[PDB]
RNA sequence: GAAGACAUUGUCAGGUGGGGAGUUUGGCUGGGGCGGCACAUCUGUUAAACGAUAACGCAGAUGUCCUAAGGGGGGCUCAUGGAGAACAGAAAUCUCCAGUAGAACAAAAGGGUAAAAGCCCCCUUGAUUUUGAUUUUCAGUGUGAAUACAAACCAUGAAAGUGUGGCCUAUCGAUCCUUUAGUCCCUCGGAAUUUGAGGCUAGAGGUGCCAGAAAAGUUACCACAGGGAUAACUGGCUUGUGGCAGUCAAGCGUUCAUAGCGACAUUGCUUUUUGAUUCUUCGAUGUCGGCUCUUCCUAUCAUACCGAAGCAGAAUUCGGUAA
RNA sequence: UUGACAUUGUGAAGAGA
RNA sequence: GUGAUUUCUGCCCAGUGCUCUGAAUGUCAAAGUGAAGAAAUUCAACCAAGCGCGGGUAAACGGCGGGAGUAACUAUGACU
RNA sequence: AGAACUGGCGAUGCGGGAUGAACCGAACGUAGAGUUAAGGUGCCGGAAUACACGCUCAUCAGACACCACAAAAGGUGUUAG
RNA sequence: GUCGAAUUUGGGUAUAGGGGCGAAAGACUAAUCGAACCAUCUAGUAGCUGGUUCCUGCCGAAGUUUCCCUCAGGAUAGCAGAAGCUCGUAUCAGUUUUAUGAGGUAAAGCGAAUGAUUAGAGGUUCCGGGGUCGACCUUGACCUAUUCUCAAACUUU
RNA sequence: CACGGACCAAGGAGUCUAACGUCUAUGCGAGUGUUUGGGUGUAAAACCCAUACGCGUAAUGAAAGUGAACGUAGGUUGGGG
C-alpha cells in the first residue's frame, strides 16, 4: 500500500472533537528499558544455575507485520494510533499513479 | 583407538576403522578428548634433513 | 643459589569446552517410513432440489494486492462483427450501422451489475470516533469475517440519498512479556516534591502443528508397557495381474473361414502368479530349499482303446474315454 | 585460557589524545 | 596411525580441523576513564583473549568430476 | 474403504432360515386354555404319500429369499407361441 | 590348536561402578556387565494389560458434537439415573388436512444459451491459397436451414 | 485355532484424610459456631462459660473511593390459596 503522509480525520482532543489535519507517521516501538519490571523479573530467573528459563521462540510463519499509522493532530497536538491490514510494502508519500500513461521508456 | 568402540576411544567409531574426524586436536583441548597428533604445527612426510 | 612484587593463591568477567551432565528430536497416514496436507481456510462438484454431511474423492484457490483497486456525483456503454478513408500492409488512426453483456469488475471459482457495480472525469478520506446488539462457524465459548442500528464528527451531490474500506462468498492470532497511543486519572501503603516504577482503556510485536510447547541423531548391544486398533508366513473375501478356455469368423492355410489355425471384439473359468485388503493369530501357529514319505487333483508327458487330418507309408498333429 | 580486582611493597628514566 | 620383508606411496590446503613472534579497527566483557544527570541511570569512547583477516599443513579428517572439439572407411583421441 | 435415511446388531432371549451377531416372525414376570405369525406338513419331525392343470427324464436332473455362484454361445430333446 | 616361551601356574599385593581393567570381544570386574552387587528415596509414575467379593426390584445408554502435541487419552454437549418442585388439562405432537412459502435433484432439453459431437445439402469468398485458361475447378475458411449422439463440476423447463 | 484358570482351604482390591459442589435431615435464625482456652467431674466422658475469632447481615471499582425507597419498595401479564 502507499498511503498519504496527511490525512483529515476526526481527534478525540477534548478541545477539539471533529475532523482535523493529522501529520501522519509510521509506528517504530521503544527501545524497551532494562527496568521495566517483566525484564528485572527475567533476569532474575535467568541468573544463577539452570540454563534457560523462559522460553525462546522459533517457529515464525510470518512474512511481513501489520502497519500502525500514527496520526498526529496538525494544531491539538494529541496522536491517535491506527492500524492497516498486512502489506509486503508501505511507503507513506508516494508517488500517485496516474492512468493512460505510456508505459516508460 | 580407531579398533575400539566409541566407549573407549573418541576415534572407536565403527563400521569401517576410520577416525572420522581431524586426527589433529587442539591443545586447548579437554582431557579426554586429546589422542593423535596434540599440538601437531603440521603432519605428513616430511623429509627435512 | 635461583626467582621477585612477577608468579602463585583468591574473586568476578569474556572465550574455549560432546571430555562430561540433563533433555529433546510433531500429527494425520488403507502398517509404519518416503511423498503429500486432506492440520487454518475459500469457489465449484461429489451432496442424494431446506440445513447438515465422509475418503490421502474430483477441478481449482488463500498467508497477498489497492490513496484508490476506498467514498460520492456526472457523463458514457462494453465483447464482437459488417461496410467505409494519404502512405497503411494481417496488425496504426478515423466513421457509421449492428451488438442482453458474447466485455469489464486485483486474484480461485461461483454469483451479481448496462442511463451500472463497467469505461472516463470531478471532489474527497465512512480504510474516522464511541460503544453495545445480530449472522456464519458454535458448546450457541473464543477467533476471523460479516449485517442492521444508536451517538458523534465528516465526504459527496442540485438534491433525495449513499459512504463505518475493496460488489458478495477466502485473504488470519490467546494468556505471559514488551511496546506505542489514550484518560491527565489511580498507586508505591509514616508524610511530601521531583526522577523512576506499578495500574485502567485501546493498538502493535506471534504462535501457519494456525484454541497458540522452547527441541538433533543413532542403536544389529538394546529395554519396558501394550497392540492382532497394526506390518512381516498360513488361512478368508476379491481376481485387476498372472494362468487356462470359450464365442463371432476378417484373415492364414496354392485352391479352400473352421484339417490345423485366427485378427478386431466379446463371454468366462482358475487360485501352484502378483496385487488389493487387514478378519484370524503379537502372555509366540518354528520363517527358504532340500531330503524322506504318503495321499489327492487333472488343465494327459508316457502307456490301453479310439475318433480327425492338407492320415499313401513312416512320422506327426487335433480330439474322446482315461489320474 | 584471557582481562580485572585483591595478595602488593620500594625506585628510576624515556614515551601517549 | 599403518602393520614383516620387496617395491612404490601420485594430484588436491577450496571445505572440516590443527598450527603461526603474519596486516589490520573490523567485532569484541567485567573493572577503568570521559559526557549528561539532583542522583538511581543513561550515553560514549578506549579495550584482553576469541572471532574476523592472512600464512602454512594431506604417513591431518578427507577429495580425485560433468561436458564437449579433435588423425584419410569406421573406431578411438596421443592434441585443444 | 467412505457418506446419506431409517431399521437393526451391539445390550436380546424367543419361533423360523439344519448350521448362524445383524435375515423372516416376534421382542421376554409365574402359569393354564385357545389362536396364530415367519416357516412348514413322504420319513427323520408336530402337520393331507391332500385336491387340481400342465411342464420336466438329466451316464453330477431338480428341489425356495438373504444363501453359500455361473456367462456368452449352441441343441432336428420336448413343450407352447 | 599349542607344548622352552608374549610359556603354565600358587600365594602375597595393587586398581572399584560412569569406576576399574581390556594384545579390543562391549570383553571382563564372584553363574550378575552396552554400567556390578546391597539398602534406602519407593507403595517411584503408568493416557497401558490384568482383577475388582451378596440377592432381588425399577429405569436405562454410547461409540456422536466441539476443543485439545488430540488419534489406545481428556475437556465438552448429547444420550442415562436420581431427587423433586410449580401447577391440573395449561400446553403440546418423529402424524395428517387446508392455506401459504422456499429448493434446482431425478427426469427432461440440445432444428434454447454453454460445452461436446456423425452425416450430407444450400450460399458468399470469385478466394486464404495454388492450378486449368492469353476467368472455370479442387482445397480450406466463414454463412444458411436441416441431420446422428452427449454433460458430477451445462441448461430454458 | 484369542488370554487367565490342574485342584482345595485361608487370605485377597473405591479406603481414610484435608478442602469442597448439589441434595437431604436437624438445631438456632439476621444471625450462627460450648469443646483454642477456662470452669467442672462419678475424670479422655458428661455438665458449664467469658473474651475474641470465622462465616453471614453490601455491593462495586485495578485503585484513591463511592455505597442500595420518585411510587402502599413501582408499572403491565400470568398465578395457588
Ligand atoms: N518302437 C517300435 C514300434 O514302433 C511303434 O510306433 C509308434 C511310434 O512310432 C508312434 O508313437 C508315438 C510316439 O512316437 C510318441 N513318443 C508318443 C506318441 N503318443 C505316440 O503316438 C502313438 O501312440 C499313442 C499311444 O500308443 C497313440 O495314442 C497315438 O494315437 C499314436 N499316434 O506311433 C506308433 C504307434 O501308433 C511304437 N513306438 C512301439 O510300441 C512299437 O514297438
Ligand atoms: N399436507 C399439506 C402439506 O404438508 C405440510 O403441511 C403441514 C403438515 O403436513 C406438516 O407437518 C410437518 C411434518 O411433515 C414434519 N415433521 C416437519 C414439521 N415438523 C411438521 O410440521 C409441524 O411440525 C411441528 C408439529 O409436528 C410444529 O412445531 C411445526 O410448527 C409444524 N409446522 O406441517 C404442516 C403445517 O402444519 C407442509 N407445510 C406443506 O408441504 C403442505 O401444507
Ligand atoms: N407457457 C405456457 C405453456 O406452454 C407450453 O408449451 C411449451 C413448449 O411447447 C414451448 O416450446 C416452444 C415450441 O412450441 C416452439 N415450436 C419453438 C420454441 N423455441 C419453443 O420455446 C421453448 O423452448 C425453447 C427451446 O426449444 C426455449 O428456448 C424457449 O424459452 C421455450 N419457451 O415452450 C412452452 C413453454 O415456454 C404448453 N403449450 C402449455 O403447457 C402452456 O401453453
Ligand atoms: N459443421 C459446420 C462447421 O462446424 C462448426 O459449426 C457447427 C456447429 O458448431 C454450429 O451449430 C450451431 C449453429 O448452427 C447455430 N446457428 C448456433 C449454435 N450456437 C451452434 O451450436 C453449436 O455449438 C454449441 C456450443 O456453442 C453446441 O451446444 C451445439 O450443439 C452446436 N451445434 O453449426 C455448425 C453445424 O452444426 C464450426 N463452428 C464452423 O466451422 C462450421 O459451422
Ligand atoms: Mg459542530
Ligand atoms: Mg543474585
Ligand atoms: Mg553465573
Ligand atoms: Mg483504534
Ligand atoms: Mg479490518
Ligand atoms: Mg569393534
Ligand atoms: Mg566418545
Ligand atoms: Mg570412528
Ligand atoms: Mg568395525
Ligand atoms: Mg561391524
Ligand atoms: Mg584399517
Ligand atoms: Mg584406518
Ligand atoms: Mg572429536
Ligand atoms: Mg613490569
Ligand atoms: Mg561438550
Ligand atoms: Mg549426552
Ligand atoms: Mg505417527
Ligand atoms: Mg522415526
Ligand atoms: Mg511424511
Ligand atoms: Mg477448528
Ligand atoms: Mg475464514
Ligand atoms: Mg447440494
Ligand atoms: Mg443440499
Ligand atoms: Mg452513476
Ligand atoms: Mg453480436
Ligand atoms: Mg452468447
Ligand atoms: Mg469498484
Ligand atoms: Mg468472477
Ligand atoms: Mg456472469
Ligand atoms: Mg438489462
Ligand atoms: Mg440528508
Ligand atoms: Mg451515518
Ligand atoms: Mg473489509
Ligand atoms: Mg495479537
Ligand atoms: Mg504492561
Ligand atoms: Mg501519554
Ligand atoms: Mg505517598
Ligand atoms: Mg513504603
Ligand atoms: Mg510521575
Ligand atoms: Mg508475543
Ligand atoms: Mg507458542
Ligand atoms: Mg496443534
Ligand atoms: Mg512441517
Ligand atoms: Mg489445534
Ligand atoms: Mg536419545
Ligand atoms: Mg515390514
Ligand atoms: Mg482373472
Ligand atoms: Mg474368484
Ligand atoms: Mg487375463
Ligand atoms: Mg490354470
Ligand atoms: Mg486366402
Ligand atoms: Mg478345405
Ligand atoms: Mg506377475
Ligand atoms: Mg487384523
Ligand atoms: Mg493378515
Ligand atoms: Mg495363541
Ligand atoms: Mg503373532
Ligand atoms: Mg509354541
Ligand atoms: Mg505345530
Ligand atoms: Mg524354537
Ligand atoms: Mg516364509
Ligand atoms: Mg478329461
Ligand atoms: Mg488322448
Ligand atoms: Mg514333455
Ligand atoms: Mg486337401
Ligand atoms: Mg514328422
Ligand atoms: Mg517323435
Ligand atoms: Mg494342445
Ligand atoms: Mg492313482
Ligand atoms: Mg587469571
Ligand atoms: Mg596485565
Ligand atoms: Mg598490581
Ligand atoms: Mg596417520
Ligand atoms: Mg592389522
Ligand atoms: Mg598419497
Ligand atoms: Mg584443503
Ligand atoms: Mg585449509
Ligand atoms: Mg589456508
Ligand atoms: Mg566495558
Ligand atoms: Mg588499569
Ligand atoms: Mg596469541
Ligand atoms: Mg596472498
Ligand atoms: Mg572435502
Ligand atoms: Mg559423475
Ligand atoms: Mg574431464
Ligand atoms: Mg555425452
Ligand atoms: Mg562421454
Ligand atoms: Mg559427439
Ligand atoms: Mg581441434
Ligand atoms: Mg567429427
Ligand atoms: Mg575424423
Ligand atoms: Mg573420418
Ligand atoms: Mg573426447
Ligand atoms: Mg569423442
Ligand atoms: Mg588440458
Ligand atoms: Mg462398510
Ligand atoms: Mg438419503
Ligand atoms: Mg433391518
Ligand atoms: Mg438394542
Ligand atoms: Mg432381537
Ligand atoms: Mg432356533
Ligand atoms: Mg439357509
Ligand atoms: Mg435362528
Ligand atoms: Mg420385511
Ligand atoms: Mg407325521
Ligand atoms: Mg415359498
Ligand atoms: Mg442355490
Ligand atoms: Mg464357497
Ligand atoms: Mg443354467
Ligand atoms: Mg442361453
Ligand atoms: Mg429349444
Ligand atoms: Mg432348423
Ligand atoms: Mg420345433
Ligand atoms: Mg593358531
Ligand atoms: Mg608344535
Ligand atoms: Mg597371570
Ligand atoms: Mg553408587
Ligand atoms: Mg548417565
Ligand atoms: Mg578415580
Ligand atoms: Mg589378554
Ligand atoms: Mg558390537
Ligand atoms: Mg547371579
Ligand atoms: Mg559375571
Ligand atoms: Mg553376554
Ligand atoms: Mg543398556
Ligand atoms: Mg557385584
Ligand atoms: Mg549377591
Ligand atoms: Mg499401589
Ligand atoms: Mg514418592
Ligand atoms: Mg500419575
Ligand atoms: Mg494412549
Ligand atoms: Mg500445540
Ligand atoms: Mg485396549
Ligand atoms: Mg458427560
Ligand atoms: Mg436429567
Ligand atoms: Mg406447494
Ligand atoms: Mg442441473
Ligand atoms: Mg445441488
Ligand atoms: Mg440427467
Ligand atoms: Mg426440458
Ligand atoms: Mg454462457
Ligand atoms: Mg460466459
Ligand atoms: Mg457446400
Ligand atoms: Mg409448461
Ligand atoms: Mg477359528
Ligand atoms: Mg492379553
Ligand atoms: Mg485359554
Ligand atoms: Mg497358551
Ligand atoms: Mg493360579
Ligand atoms: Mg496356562
Ligand atoms: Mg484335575
Ligand atoms: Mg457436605
Ligand atoms: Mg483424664
Ligand atoms: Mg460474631
Ligand atoms: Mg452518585
Ligand atoms: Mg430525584
Ligand atoms: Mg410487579
Ligand atoms: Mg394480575
Ligand atoms: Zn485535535
Amino acid at each position: 500500500v502507499n498511503v498519504p503522509k496527511t490525512r483529515k480525520t476526526y481527534c478525540k482532543g477534548k478541545t477539539c472533537r471533529k475532523h482535523t489535519q493529522h501529520k501522519v507517521t509510521q509506528y517504530k516501538a521503544g527501545k524497551a528499558s532494562l527496568f521495566a519490571q517483566g525484564k528485572r523479573r527475567y533476569d532474575r530467573k535467568q541468573s544463577g544455575f539452570g540454563g534457560q528459563t523462559k522460553p525462546v521462540f522459533h517457529k515464525k510463519a510470518k512474512t511481513t507485520k501489520k502497519v500502525v499509522l500514527r496520526l498526529e493532530c496538525v494544531k491539538c497536538k494529541t496522536r491517535a494510533q491506527l492500524t492497516l491490514k498486512r502489506c509486503k510494502h508501505f511507503e507513506l508519500g508516494g508517488e500517485k499513479k496516474q492512468k493512460g500513461q505510456a508505459l516508460q521508456f | 583407538g580407531v579398533a575400539m568402540n566409541p566407549v573407549d576411544h573418541p576415534h572407536g567409531g565403527g563400521n569401517h576403522q576410520h577416525i572420522g574426524k581431524a586426527s589433529t586436536i587442539s591443545r586447548g583441548a579437554v582431557s579426554g578428548q586429546k589422542a593423535g597428533l596434540i599440538a601437531a604445527r603440521r603432519t605428513g612426510l616430511l623429509r627435512g634433513s
